[PDB]
């Protein structure tokens, strides 16, 4: 029983740090969204802006709003790359998870078995003993 | 909720399941093992010769 | 692998004393009871703060 | 505005959370007198069997 | 424990027979929402008297 | 189904 | 009412039924062992056809 | 160890038959998804069931 017993208790601790990594992956998936929204939010902003910059008459205002703009998009289409790369890392990790709980209930039914056939190997024991 | 470490239900209801299987799958495994012997199930057809035994006298006397 | 060889004979011989010494029933439930009874006020005394 | 409509439904999660929570703790205080009761139950028949 | 026990399980039926006053008595107030919160509490003994 | 029992115990 | 698990009004109820709980079951209990025995139920009967 | 095995074979049927009328009322209340979990839940019960 020893031997299995240590396992168990230290398979769940590492369970529950994995899930503090998934919750920080999906944090991270939401802040980039969030960046990526506040960007989309700006370029709107920007276009509100660079349109009234002709009605204003300020041409190089207009022409400097297009090409922040264009950064903005490009910061954008950079956090939408970084975005797929981490999705794809997260799904593996709730894959993992999911195994990971199987796994350790598979554990635990396997204990069980472990100590019936010792049980058995006691009794033949006995017999050597008589 | 969750369940972290020693969250304080989760881990007694561990603690306690760990006795009150043991004991009472004992106490139920060596109470059948006692009541094994086959003088015993002799003794539940005793039981019933000495009630009809003790019937047939009883009904005589209070018979008359 | 020698030092984890150590630790599965000393961590066993350690966790099979305290294990054996420590489980007595009676001293679990109530224990537990009254620490999620303290633990539900504590809660509280959060949540207010959020709602005002 | 924005904030205050954010958490009033986190504080909704957190009401949730506590009337599940008088519920799981209710549970914990019965059972208490079943596991005694078991317990004790047991323990008479583990001084009787062995003699 | 059997006496103890029997008396608290017939007392949970008590609290379902004394939770029909709180049920029929919203009805008589017309606060459904409040008799489903007994018929909840009703619900929740039944399941608790199975148990025990 | 508390709606089922509650509108037949409502009912009379 | 619901602040801290030491005030008085909650715990009386909890010290007095573990008190009250355990003196009312031991007592029934011994009664009860007593009356099972034959030789008891015997002297009553006896004390029956006494008294006609 | 027999019983505790037979219980808990007892417990996946339980909760299989459980399931299974889950599933029902999911078809009933128009859940779609919650029904097709279940089934997959009653699949992974009768594995550990199988195994046990």
């Amino acid at each position: 029983e020893k031997m299995l017993e240590q396992a168990i208790l230290e398979m769940q601790e590492d369970l529950v740090q994995l899930r503090q990594g998934v919750a920080q992956a999906i944090a991270a998936q939401k802040r980039s969204e969030k960046q990526y929204n506040d960007a989309q939010n700006e370029i709107n902003k920007w276009q509100r802006n660079a349109q009234l910059a002709l009605q204003k008459g300020d041409e190089n205002l207009a022409r400097q709003a297009l090409e922040r703009k264009k950064t903005y998009t490009d910061t954008s289409a950079a956090l939408k790359a970084s975005l797929d790369t981490q999705s794809t890392q997260v799904e593996t990790l709730k894959r993992n998870l999911i195994q990971l709980e199987s796994k350790i209930s598979e554990a635990k039914t396997k204990k069980e078995m472990l100590k019936a056939r010792i049980t058995t190997a006691k009794a033949q024991e006995q017999l050597q003993g008589m | 909720v969750r369940g972290m470490n020693t969250s304080s239900a989760m881990s007694a209801f561990e603690r306690m399941e760990e006795k009150v299987l043991m004991q009472e799958s004992r106490a139920q495994a060596l109470g059948e093992l006692a009541g094994a012997d086959l003088e015993t199930q002799f003794a539940q057809l005793e039981g019933g010769s000495d009630v009809d035994d003790e019937l047939a006298a009883l009904k005589a006397q209070m018979l008359p | 692998m020698g030092l984890f060889d150590r630790i599965k004979r000393v961590v066993s011989s350690n966790l099979n004393d305290l294990v054996n010494k420590a489980e007595d029933p009676e001293k679990m439930l109530e224990q537990a009871i009254l620490e999620m009874q303290e633990d539900l006020v504590q809660l509280r005394q959060g949540v207010a703060q959020a709602i005002a």
